[PDB]
RNA sequence: AGCGCCGUGGCGCAGUGGAAGCGCGCAGGGCUCAUAACCCUGAUGUCCUCGGAUCGAAACCGAGCGGCGCUACCA
């Protein structure tokens, strides 16, 4: 007559629980794949690509089960802006008796070292093959700087494609694309519907998708047929995420980063203010780990025009307060991991959309920021999301002087002018200021039809760079 | 290589037919009975229950679409005023095109449920999360 | 000379109340297509 | 209380789905047709039909597209009609 | 989540503090050769729920419910 509650008690504690983290362990010897950080953090970030109104969240919640939450009134039904999330631990069995298809088992990130194998018949006890982030990104046209930012941030994609619908649905090549144009050469393909299609229905989908996927730089991408509302398949989707994704090389040596793409503030109404917490930065932590009591600075900061109308950039100066992933309050932050850097910073500075693309630097390290960006940039032949009735698709024209595009540096937005048109070269000026560090993956898209347009890749080789004022 | 798709395909098939063998024609016929300046819907228990909804949104549908007020009776509702079959049976078909039928899926297991304050039809047959309120 | 298509009764007028057999024909000549009364009482069952 | 008439082949019970101007009426056929029937004489400007009311409506042999209207039943016979079963019973039409 | 509101006789409003209110409804008769307009007359309510002050609460207020407009999804 135990209580549901008790038992899940019970089964945490026998399944190893939740450890806490090491205050201070031997960092060259942590591997991505360590208990000190597998149990606790998310080193691999998945994402979710697919035309409106398929379902994406709906899959991602019937993998691991945190929801996106989908607000703000008008957007919980019809598009949202920011990305969604979820913290999934990919868990196996270690017994070798029990098939290897179902062996796999995501659950969400409370889950113990090791539950019991919920598979009838099954005593043996699961195994965290590894701990993955869930990115879900709006498929919508008129909505592109959030999708180019969170493939920048993404590791591994998942494409998503209906069944019953028209096979070459034109957002999801353009996805496909943005994705290839940011180095990201691992994507299994769902097919979401399969349930409503008859037996030579989805092999000719299947057919068609192959006929797609031919001239893409991906060229052997599993194909996967899924369920999102029916809740079956998933154990060999862990199964592909496991075989066909391997670990980024990603070490300690680099020096530390992170890119701001979302911005919370922590202020809970009702409760008195001598209460408080801190201004939270939702970031990708690409390169660098961070620890508790680390100051870190917003590069491109507090952006300010002068009585002359001149750009001024105060960058913004940050003690790391907390460092939240996953489900726990740890010690050490594993780059490749969206994470909630909770500093001091002002709470009003994170409203909504005050840090969304915005490098930051932790101190022992000095970004420029750029007012002048001279890009090698390449284009493709036609345009991808564009619908026309039995026509040749839109041909991609060239760039013109003087002229807006959206120029999405890793994850900055910025929109910007053209001062001229070379063979393989640009010159760019910037309205909002844009930081670089490296080389940054960026991608290019004009105004055309109305709202933007995807039309290229760049690479920033040269700039003007304004030394920021302390 | 789509060796290790198909595979899976066949699967999903498999367990599709064994859990649902069965896989809406099952409206009732509407008895509009207009007592002159008076009308009378009786068999709306009838539709109410053969759709999975509560007679209570039902006709709060019925005098949202409709401009006018009624009262139920034991079942069966009447509405002191002149209207067609035609109507009703085109206000009962557009409230089944978004309340009784799903979107997503072909399905009427669907019913109305709550998720903080605003009204939340959720799937039964595969557990979706719409919204038809307004 | 016309061949008949559909036969047509074509509703009387207000002082006299009737419906008047007629047929629809489509004149070989050039096939525009005319409607023509059929004069008697049992004479529309032989139109064939 | 007048007797009521019964249905002599070709001759069929119909009810006003809703009336036509200048003389005509669409009636529901008790077959599975929208119909459309001319107010015949004998019956013009004496008896008046109301929209919903089951009635008698002549077909023509050489149009089925078009019938005409012939005696009203004042929903008594009719009822007494659905209660012996004339009409497909699906159909309920009472005050 | 908090705020600014609301809680009806069938629907809409209203005062909130002396305690069933009016129009729109509907039934009935009245004018009319007759219908509509217009006259007049009715049978129906926890003015949402628990309390506390009060000679008195539907009303002043609190501790709660449901429906809302924002703030905004507020690690
Ligand atoms: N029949 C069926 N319906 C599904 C399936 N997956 C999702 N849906 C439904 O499609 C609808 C869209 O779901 P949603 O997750 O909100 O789409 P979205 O990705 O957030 C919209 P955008 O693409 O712009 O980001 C939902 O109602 C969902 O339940 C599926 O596999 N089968
Ligand atoms: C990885 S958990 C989600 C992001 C941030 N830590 C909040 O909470
Ligand atoms: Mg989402
Ligand atoms: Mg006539």
């Amino acid at each position: 007559g135990e209580t549901e509650e008790e038992k899940r008690k019970r089964e945490f504690e026998e399944g190893g629980g939740l450890p806490e983290q090491p205050l201070n362990p031997d960092f060259s010897k942590l591997n991505p794949l360590s208990a000190e950080i597998i149990n606790r953090q998310a080193t691999i970030n998945i994402g979710t690509i697919g035309h409106v109104a398929h379902g994406k969240s709906t899959v991602v919640r019937a993998i691991s089960g945190v929801q996106t939450v989908r607000f703000k009134d008008e957007l919980e039904r019809n598009i949202t802006i920011k990305l969604g999330y979820a913290n999934a631990k990919i868990y196996k069995c270690q017994e070798p008796t029990c098939p290897e298809p179902d062996c796999y088992r995501s659950f969400k990130s409370d889950k113990e070292i090791s539950p019991k194998c919920q598979r009838p018949g099954c005593p043996g006890r699961y195994k965290l093959v590894r701990h993955v982030s869930f990115v879900d990104c709006p498929g919508h046209d008129i909505l592109m700087s959030t999708m180019l930012s969170g493939a920048a941030v993404m590791d591994a994609a998942l494409l998503l494609i209906a069944g019953n619908e028209s096979c070459p649905q034109p957002q999801t090549s353009e996805h496909l694309a943005a994705i290839e144009i940011m180095k990201l050469k691992h994507v299994i393909i769902l097919q979401n519907k399969v349930d409503l299609m008859r037996e030579e229905s989805a092999l000719e989908h299947q057919k068609s998708i192959l006929k797609f996927i031919r001239g893409t730089i991906a060229d052997g991408a599993p194909i996967v047929p899924i369920s999102a509302q029916l809740k079956y398949n998933i154990d060999a989707v862990n199964e592909f995420i496991v075989k066909t994704i391997p670990v980024p090389p990603r070490d300690f040596m680099i020096s530390p980063r992170l890119i701001v793409i979302r911005s919370f503030d922590v202020n809970k109404p009702g409760a008195e203010i001598e209460d408080l917490k801190g201004g939270v930065a939702g970031g990708s932590i690409l390169n660098g780990v961070f620890k508790l009591g680390d100051e870190i600075e917003i590069r491109p900061g507090i952006v300010t025009k002068d009585d002359k109308g001149k750009i001024q950039c105060k960058p913004i100066f940050s003690n790391i307060v907390s460092l939240f992933a996953e489900q726990n309050d740890l010690k050490f932050a594993v780059p490749g991991g969206l994470i909630g850097v909770g500093t001091k910073v002002d709470p009003t500075l994170c409203r909504a959309d005050r840090l969304v693309g915005q490098v930051v630097g932790a101190k022992g390290h000095l970004p420029n920021i750029y007012t002048d960006i001279e890009i090698n940039y390449f284009l493709l032949r036609r345009l991808l999301g564009v619908k026309t009735d039995g026509q040749k698709q839109a041909k991609v024209r060239k760039l013109e002087p003087n002229e807006v595009l959206m120029v999405n540096i890793g994850s900055t937005a910025t929109g910007a002018r053209v001062v001229a048109v070379k063979a393989d070269m640009a010159r760019l000026q910037l309205t909002s200021p844009a930081c670089t560090e490296i080389n940054e993956k960026i991608a290019l898209s004009r105004r055309i039809e109305k709202h933007w347009r995807l039309i290229g890749w760049a690479t920033i080789k040269k700039g003007t760079t304004l030394e920021p004022i302390a | 290589v789509g060796l290790p798709y198909s595979e899976l395909l066949s699967r999903f098939f498999n367990i599709l037919r064994t859990n649902n063998p069965e896989l809406k024609f099952r409206i009732p016929p509407p008895v509009c009975l207009r007592d002159g300046k008076k009308t009378i819907f009786s068999n709306i228990q009838d539709i109410a229950e053969k759709l999975h909804r509560s007679p209570e949104h039902l006709i709060q549908y019925l005098f949202a679409e409709l401009g006018t007020s009624g009262s139920v009776d034991g079942k069966r509702l009447v509405i002191k005023g002149k209207f067609q079959s035609k109507q009703m049976e085109n206000v009962l078909r557009r409230y089944i095109l978004e309340y009784v039928t799903c979107k997503t899926c072909k399905s009427i297991n669907t019913e109305l449920k709550r998720e903080n304050r605003l009204f939340f039809m959720v799937c039964k047959s595969c557990g979706s999360t719409r919204s038809v309120s307004s | 000379k016309g061949i008949v298509l559909e036969k047509i009764g074509i509703e009387s007028k207000q002082p006299n109340s009737a419906i008047r057999k007629c047929v629809r024909v489509q004149l070989i000549k050039n096939g525009k297509k005319v409607t023509a009364f059929v004069p008697n009482d049992g004479c529309l069952n032989f139109v064939d | 209380k007048r007797e009521l008439i019964y249905k002599e082949e070709g001759q069929e019970y119909a009810q006003i789905t809703k009336m036509l101007g200048n003389g005509r009426v669409e009636a529901s056929c008790f077959d599975g047709n929208k119909r459309m029937a001319h107010i015949r004489g004998k019956l013009r400007k004496k008896v008046w039909m109301g929209q919903g009311d089951i009635i008698l409506v002549s077909l023509r042999d050489f149009q089925d597209d078009q019938c005409d209207v012939v005696h009203k039943y004042n929903l008594d016979e009719a009822r007494t009609l659905k209660n012996q079963g004339e009409l497909p019973e699906n159909a309920k039409i009472n005050e």
